[PDB]
């Protein structure tokens, strides 16, 4: 179909447009230079244009979210919907999968990233994918604390472990190396963890710096379009800023090279609000988010996203099982668990994040002390972990937030604890977002970091026709004072189109296509491949509880499969 | 004032009627209040549909008093989420009534099926027939229940009654099952009859007495000895009780059961 | 002389004897490590059509570990 | 005699099931009482004589068996089935889960015939829509 | 003849996928590693009825239809039903699970499967406590002392011990002699008969017993010389085995969740392991039945927020076990119409809830001849998925592993009876 998209405020950061009103033109789910003079208009008079929204970390796909759903059904019950066009759906803070994919579309999201796959969990995340409409996604499988990483990354065995990588990513249908509390995971295995970067894991006996450090060797051998994308060891704990900047430094003089995309950096550090934390217990519990800032704004090898704290009753869902016991023992709710064989380990534990509380206030002051401090918008997304520091809903109070010192001073002076003064700089701080900032880290910078700004987190041609209309001014609008209407008007775009086809309109879904799955083709030569091959199906044999030919998935779970290829050959 | 409604043959596949509360009958004449939506099914229907409807209106919820003049044992939800004024109900209740409460009064002079006062905040409830399992409970899931009100059931009830209280009070003048005040954190329940098993399984606090005799009780308790004329959440208990504290099975449990000497000689 | 014999009519089709026997150990890393076996291997016995088939006796060493992990009596050591 | 009904699963009746419900197999494996042999003997039965258990809930004829995984004193087991769910505890206390283990039940032996399956199915008196 | 290797077995949830099939013909004449349940599934019995095309009841007699007709009649009683209950689904795929569920948001239904009359109050329990799991795997390789809390494995779960317990792991390196192996259960089981400790408990006091463990876990006196039946010393020798684990495994089963306290004896199992980690490693499974019941509490709960008992008579979801339960609508009669599909409630309800079956319409959507047959009034047959059709199915601690097509069959899947039936619901509505 032919779209023209007229006299829009258009924000596309990666080609420099700053507000310029301008036509966008739409065919066959592309974006063109021209369109006939029979291409049917939308009229984005005195609002705002964007690409599509590329979420590059949240929890939406898998066993550890749907665990959070079946063992949380008050949650369901506090929002539970049925808009007739579609299917039904409930959940505040864990949403069902077709209630998900409406949501980011209702915000203007196009492309979301589950960002943990448990490899022998793979068919479920693919299978909930199928059920969550509209956006592009991909997933993350684990590997910080798999079982033939360490061997291989001890022995120094690094084409070795890039070529099991090569083939654990094509047989999960997964997209980047994620590592989560590396070393750690495996250490709870036995009811135990990992404390700082160089503390080995039981047996294996090799250190979270030697595990960070191979798989980003491994990730550049592999030409992978994204880079490794770290969640720290110590993380949650007071006096944690140290750990983090010292795993910030491990991979500093890999050289990165993606063979797909535009990526130029080698290190992706995820929901960093929780790994900036100072003191040493929660008493002297303080925030240290401006080392943290100053290590980024320096540094010229790492992105990063936040994990904004969006002060909600939300539920935590991670890869890192001993951390989440560790929450359970201290709030005492309710705690699921999940050790998969030979591969990774998760826990999902409620919390409530109260305003009112010392501790999230600080946690909340964390995160826009690292939004507001980092200078350039291309090193850092806008995330909530979510639903772990918040839901994705809480996005555009998030930008609400980010573009409106008066909506945080509201929130300072009353509500919010005094610790969120006392304990941090946020106060001090009255920098506001420009729409241009924010379109960048909602779309570009995570869009340039996956790999995909060949197609993705632009409104240039040769783009996918992935475009959010939101029903804002900014000529006749003040952001600073009618946050309100930030707020409102980045929950329920106007317009948005999916591929070329209308899928919003005013707020509301009008269509569900299934949207593509991402994932990595790599090639390596082909002896290392079948001796890691023999190796791999010898311990399956022995040490699985399922049987070699039944574990990769199959191509019945993609019926949208999108390759992308790193290295070749 | 009085507005009647008297029932008309009840359907075997029953009604929901979250709507038949004072705060909506407000300011409604009583051609409105036919016209009030409930739910039969998986159907949207009216309240004349299966009522008859007399009285007079009124504006204000705390002026309205609603009576049932017929059995409806096959209509949930019933008073749910009042928070004024009263109802009476000459008859049975399904499951569910003045469910969420948050004030007024709701009257049962038959019996009332499970969930009755099911997270409730405030006000009384009072059942002069039998009631059935989860009196004053939570919500699947959610550890935070009822917390507050008053609930009176002068006949028996069945199983995990104040399943995780945490405020209000809970009468019992009949017998109960098994499990009365599993997971309770705060409140008061009193079963002025029998008890079969597990009064208070895995809770944390709030006050459990026991006048009957407790057929079998918990080893996670400890014996603290017998208390002589207790006070607690304002009534006043004569008599000796043996006094438990537990369940520590749970940590740091501070929760209180006691049982009447005359038939508990066994349990300690 | 003693030696192995099957009650197939009183067998679970369990396995736990075929995973207890250290021949079978020892020649299925598979049967090793509880599975049955899928690769082709002689071992001494093997659970099918949902029962303990005998198909090496003269591998069986007598040791009476299978006998041990059958809670039935299904697979015993006696003359011939 | 007063005693207590257990039920749940045995591979015969496992078997059965995935042969054929409407097979003599699935009535010799799940139209039985498993009793402890000194039950049987105070009962005056044999393996093979006919048992009429009668609850609160319901009656059913079945087969006496001599228990081969040994019985707590005063229980017996009826495998999962139709005949045993003739007389176990339908309530569920407000969880949809009744009661199908360990029910008081009265037993007595009994002359009559064990029903089959198509036949035990005729009490609940299907009328046809 | 020829073997065909890698075969998934569809009875258990142990979900064996090492099953060797022995295929004649087009049909699958004898199994290798298959225990004698799922061999039993995989071959026909000879004088077994497997129903060749649908039928119909004209009072007294069954009468052979068309697909079309039978299911046209089936989307009529669906349609026009005020209150019907779509049950069953736990011996069929994934996929047709979903279908199911968005034709129970399209007649207004209320969608339940066998946890309901199962696992259901393991289900509760989570919800309420929490749900500390491991894969086989992990157990295989680690556990050092494995539970079974009223669950009889070699009856129910033949394989289950062979592969978890007898098997040799990484860390478990001599298999069964490494593992102290715990059974619970008020018989002398065979599974009990292998057991190194036999806890013979009184039944129906689980729960008091595991009151006491957990209160002398804390370090609490308990304040009983005996519980359960069991001696408080004992009590006190058991705790001491499960906090000196290094990894510990507890499987349980019916014996818990039928028994008197039904999803508060789950609820205080799971509190009891949770605890336990401060001494030690400790981690639960249910003994999940069908092969794929666990699959129908994944899909529905990531389509619609909730596991089971999941009414959409309101268009949105709701969820109350014990209102909108399989047999609460059945013996409260609010039910006016059931749809069967992968399950035998007639064999396998209790009475109360039969009455109910024989005053309303009831659909099978059923292979074989069953007491749910007899009180049927339409009969769908389907391909059997993990012999005939292929598909998802979830293993008892979440492992996912696609059902092998092994052999051809005329007759349609559950799916397309499921999307035929969609099609024509939409049609009436
Ligand atoms: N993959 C990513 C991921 C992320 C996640 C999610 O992870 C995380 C990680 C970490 C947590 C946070 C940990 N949880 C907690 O801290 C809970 C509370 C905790 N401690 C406190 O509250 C300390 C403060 C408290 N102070 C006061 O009460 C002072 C009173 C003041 C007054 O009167 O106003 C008093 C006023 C003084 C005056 O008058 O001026 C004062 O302040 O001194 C105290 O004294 O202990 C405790 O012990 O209960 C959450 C989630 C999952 O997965
Ligand atoms: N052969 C066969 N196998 C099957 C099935 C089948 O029908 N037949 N169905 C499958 C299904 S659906 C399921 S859910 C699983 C079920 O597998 P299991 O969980 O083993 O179910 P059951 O065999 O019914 O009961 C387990 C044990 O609980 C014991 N028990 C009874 N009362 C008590 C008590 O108060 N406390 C304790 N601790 N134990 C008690 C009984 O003696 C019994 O041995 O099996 C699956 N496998
Ligand atoms: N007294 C007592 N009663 C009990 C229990 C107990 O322990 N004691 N246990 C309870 C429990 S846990 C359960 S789960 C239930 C048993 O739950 P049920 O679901 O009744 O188990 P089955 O009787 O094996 O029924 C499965 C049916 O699915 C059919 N089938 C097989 N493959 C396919 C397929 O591909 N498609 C379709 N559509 N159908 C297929 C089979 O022919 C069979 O009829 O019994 C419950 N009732
Ligand atoms: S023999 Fe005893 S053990 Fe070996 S299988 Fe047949 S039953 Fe299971
Ligand atoms: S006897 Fe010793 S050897 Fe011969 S089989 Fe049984 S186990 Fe293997
Ligand atoms: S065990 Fe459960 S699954 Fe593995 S085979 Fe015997 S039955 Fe089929
Ligand atoms: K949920
Ligand atoms: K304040
Ligand atoms: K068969
Ligand atoms: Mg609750
Ligand atoms: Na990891
Ligand atoms: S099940
Ligand atoms: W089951
Ligand atoms: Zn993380
Ligand atoms: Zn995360």
């Amino acid at each position: 179909m032919e779209y023209i998209i007229k006299n829009g405020f258009v924000y596309c950061p990666l080609n420099g447009v700053d507000g310029e009103k301008m036509d966008i033109c739409v065919k066959d789910g592309k974006i063109v230079e021209s369109v006939s003079d029979s291409a049917k208009v939308i009229d984005a008079s005195g609002k705002i244009v964007m690409p599509g929204g590329v979420d590059p970390h949240s929890h939406i796909a898998g066993a550890k979210v749907n665990v959070g759903r079946m063992y949380r059904p008050e949650d369901s019950k506090r929002d539970a919907e049925k808009f007739k066009g579609g299917r039904a759906g409930s959940g505040f803070s864990v949403p069902s999968t077709f209630m998900t994919g409406y949501r980011y579309a209702q915000m203007g999201y196009t492309t979301a990233m589950e960002a943990a796959m448990p490899p022998l969990l793979a068919r479920h995340t693919h299978e909930e994918f199928h059920d969550t409409p509209i956006i592009d996604h991909a997933a993350y499988p684990l590997f910080g604390n798999n079982w033939f990483v360490m061997e291989y990354l001890k022995e120094g065995d690094v084409d070795a472990c890039a070529a099991y990588a090569s083939w654990l990513l094509r047989a999960t249908k997964g997209y980047t190396i994620k590592i989560v509390n590396p070393a750690g995971t495996e250490a709870w295995g036995w009811g135990g963890n990992v404390h700082g970067i160089y503390d080995p894991a039981p047996y294996f006996d090799i250190t979270p710096a030697e595990i960070i450090k191979g798989l980003a060797e491994v990730n550049e051998k592999l030409q992978l379009p994204h880079s490794i994308h770290l969640h720290c060891n110590d993380l949650g704990h007071p006096g944690n800023y140290e750990t983090t900047l010292a795993s910030f430094d491990v991979p500093k003089n890999i050289k990165p090279n993606p063979a797909t995309g535009s990526r130029d950096t080698v290190l992706y550090a995820t929901h960093v609000q929780f790994h900036s934390y100072g003191g040493t217990t929660w008493r002297d519990f303080v925030s240290e988010a401006p080392k943290i800032a100053d290590y980024v704004n320096k540094n010229d090898h790492i992105v990063i996203d936040v994990g904004q704290i969006t002060l909600d009753e939300t539920t935590t869902m991670t890869a890192d099982g001993p951390m989440e016991y560790d929450l359970h023992s201290l709030n005492g709710l309710k705690w699921a668990n999940c050790d998969v064989e030979l591969e990774t380990g998760s826990g999902v534990v409620p919390f409530i994040y109260s305003a009112r509380a010392p501790v999230p206030a600080v946690q909340w002051a964390i995160g826009m002390e690292l939004f507001l401090l980092i200078d350039n918008p291309e090193k850092v997304c806008l995330t909530t972990d979510s639903p772990n520091a918040g839901p994705f809903t809480r996005y555009p109070r998030v930008i609400a937030w980010l573009m409106s010192n008066k909506y945080r001073m509201n929130l300072i002076e009353g509500e919010l604890h005094k610790w969120a003064q006392r304990k941090s700089t946020v106060a001090t701080i009255d920098r506001e977002y420009t729409f241009s900032e924010i379109a960048q880290i909602t779309r570009a910078t995570s869009a340039k970091v996956l790999g995909l700004s060949d197609t993705k987190g632009h409104l240039g041609v040769g783009a996918d026709a992935d475009i959010a209309v939101y029903d804002i001014n900014p000529e006749t609008v003040d952001p600073s004072a009618e946050y309100m209407a930030i707020e409102e008007a980045f929950s329920r775009a106007a317009c948005v189109l999916k591929d070329g086809e209308i899928v919003v309109k005013d707020g509301e879904v009008v269509a569900s296509p299934h949207g593509r799955t991402y994932w990595v083709d790599t090639q390596v030569d082909e002896s290392i491949y079948s001796e890691v091959l023999a190796n791999v199906e010898s311990k399956f044999k022995q040490y699985y509880s399922v049987n070699f030919a039944n574990y990769p998935v199959q191509d019945d779970y993609l019926p949208k499969s999108a390759p992308v290829k790193g290295v070749m050959l | 004032s009085e507005i009647i409604l008297t029932p008309k043959e009840q359907p075997e596949v029953p009604l929901e009627a979250p709507n038949i509360k004072p705060d909506v009958f407000a300011g409604k004449s009583i051609e409105e209040i036919k016209n009030i939506q409930i739910m039969h099914g998986n159907e949207v229907v009216k309240l004349g549909d299966f009522f008859e409807v007399s009285g007079e209106p009124a504006d204000a919820p705390e002026d309205i008093k609603i009576i049932i003049d017929g059995d409806v044992y096959n209509t949930k939800r019933i008073g749910q989420e009042m928070t004024a004024g009263e109802i009476i109900v000459r008859g049975n209740v399904n499951m569910y009534v003045g469910a969420g409460m948050k004030g007024g009064k709701i009257t049962v002079e038959g019996n009332a099926g499970s969930w009755a006062g099911q997270d409730m905040r405030g006000g009384e409830i009072e059942i002069l027939g039998d009631a059935g399992d989860y009196v004053g409970s939570s919500y699947r899931g959610d550890w935070r229940g009822m917390s507050g009100g008053t609930i009176t059931v002068h006949g028996n009830a069945d199983n995990e009654i104040g399943e995780y209280m945490n405020g209000g009070k809970i009468i019992i003048k009949g017998d109960v099952n098994i499990m009365p005040g599993i997971h309770m954190n705060n409140g008061l329940i009193i079963i002025e009859g029998n008890v079969v098993a597990r009064a208070g399984g895995e809770m944390a606090g709030g006050t459990i007495v026991v006048k009957g005799m407790m057929q079998e009780f918990l080893a996670g308790f400890k014996y603290l000895g017998v208390e002589k004329d207790i006070e607690v959440d304002g009534e006043e208990l004569p008599g000796a009780f043996y006094k438990f504290e537990g369940d520590h099975a749970i940590k740091g449990a501070k929760g209180i059961v006691y049982a009447a000497v005359g038939c508990n000689g066994h349990i300690a | 002389a003693i030696g192995l014999k099957a009650y197939p009519e009183l067998c679970h089709g369990c396995g736990n004897c075929v995973i207890a026997c250290p021949v079978n150990a020892l020649r299925s890393p598979e049967v090793a490590g509880g599975k049955g076996p899928t690769d082709d291997v002689e071992i001494i016995m093997i659970v099918e059509d949902g029962v303990v088939n005998i198909k090496n006796p003269d591998l069986c060493g007598k040791c009476g570990t299978c006998v041990e992990s059958c809670p039935v009596d299904a697979i015993r050591l006696e003359e011939l | 005699m007063r005693v207590i009904l257990n039920t749940g699963r045995t591979i015969w009746q496992g078997q059965a099931i995935e042969s054929g419900k409407d097979l003599k197999m699935y009535v010799d494996a799940a139209a039985i009482i498993q009793m402890n042999p000194e039950m049987m003997k105070q009962l005056g039965i044999a393996e093979g004589d006919n048992v009429k258990v009668i609850s609160e809930y319901g009656d059913v004829v079945v087969k006496a068996v001599e228990a081969k995984e040994p019985l707590p004193e005063g229980m017996v087991y009826i495998p999962m089935g139709p005949w045993a769910n003739r007389v176990i505890r339908p309530y569920t206390d407000s969880t949809a889960t009744p009661s199908f283990k360990n029910i008081p039940v009265e037993i007595i032996p009994t002359d009559e015939e064990v029903l089959d399956m198509p036949t035990l199915m005729k009490v609940y008196g299907k009328v046809g829509q | 003849m020829e073997y065909v290797k890698n075969v998934v077995c569809p009875f258990c949830g142990t979900l064996c996928d090492d099953i060797i099939c022995k295929v004649e013909g087009n049909e699958i004449v004898g199994t290798i590693n298959a225990c004698r349940i799922g061999h039993s599934k995989f071959v026909h019995a000879e004088g077994a009825m497997r129903y060749k095309k649908p039928l119909i009841r004209k009072n007294g007699e069954f009468v052979e239809v068309s697909y079309d007709e039978a299911i046209d009649k089936a989307a009529k009683i669906l349609a026009e039903s005020k209150r019907p209950l779509m049950y069953g689904w736990s011996c069929t795929e994934c996929e047709a699970q979903a279908v199911g569920v968005e034709l129970a948001e399209e007649a207004g239904a209320v969608i339940d499967n066998t946890a309901s009359v199962c696992h259901g109050p393991s289900v509760l329990a989570l919800q309420d406590v929490g749900y500390p799991i491991c894969t086989f795997g992990e157990v295989k390789n680690r556990a050092d002392v494995v539970v079974y809390w009223g669950c009889n494995p070699m009856h129910a779960h033949p394989r289950h011990m062979s592969r978890n317990v007898f098997a040799r792991g990484f860390f478990r390196e001599r298999g069964r002699s490494d593992r102290t192996l715990i059974v619970v259960d008020p018989r002398k089981t065979d599974s009990a008969k292998l057991a190194d400790i036999h806890l013979q408990l009184d039944f129906d006091r689980d729960y008091e017993l595991l009151d006491a463990m957990r209160a002398c876990l804390l370090g609490h006196e308990i304040l009983y010389d005996e519980v359960a039946g069991v001696p408080r010393e004992q009590i006190e020798e058991a705790v001491e085995v499960l906090k000196n684990a290094q990894f510990g495994i507890l499987f349980f089963g019916m014996g818990i969740t039928h028994s008197r306290g039904k999803h508060r004896n789950i609820d205080t199992a799971i509190m009891m392991v949770q605890d336990l980690n401060d001494y030690a490693k400790w981690t639960l499974i249910p003994m999940r039945g069908h092969y794929n019941v666990t699959g129908f509490n994944q899909v529905c709960t990531w389509e619609s927020g909730y596991p089971y008992c999941v009414d959409f008579s309101g268009g949105e979801p709701r969820y109350n076990p014990g209102e909108t339960g399989a047999n609460d609508l059945l013996q409260n009669r609010e039910a006016d119409a059931m749809m069967v599909i992968a399950s035998d409630p007639g064999a396998h309800f209790p009475q109360r809830a039969l009455e109910r079956m024989a005053e309303i319409p009831v659909i099978a959507i059923e292979p074989h001849r069953t007491p749910t047959t007899e009180m049927a009034d339409i009969i769908i047959p389907p391909a059997i998925v993990g012999m005939e059709a292929e598909g998802t199915a979830y293993r008892m601690e979440g492992v996912p592993i696609r059902m092998k097509k092994v052999v051809d069959s005329d007759l349609l899947s559950d799916r397309e009876i499921l999307e035929r039936l969609l099609e024509k619901v939409r049609e009436y509505k």
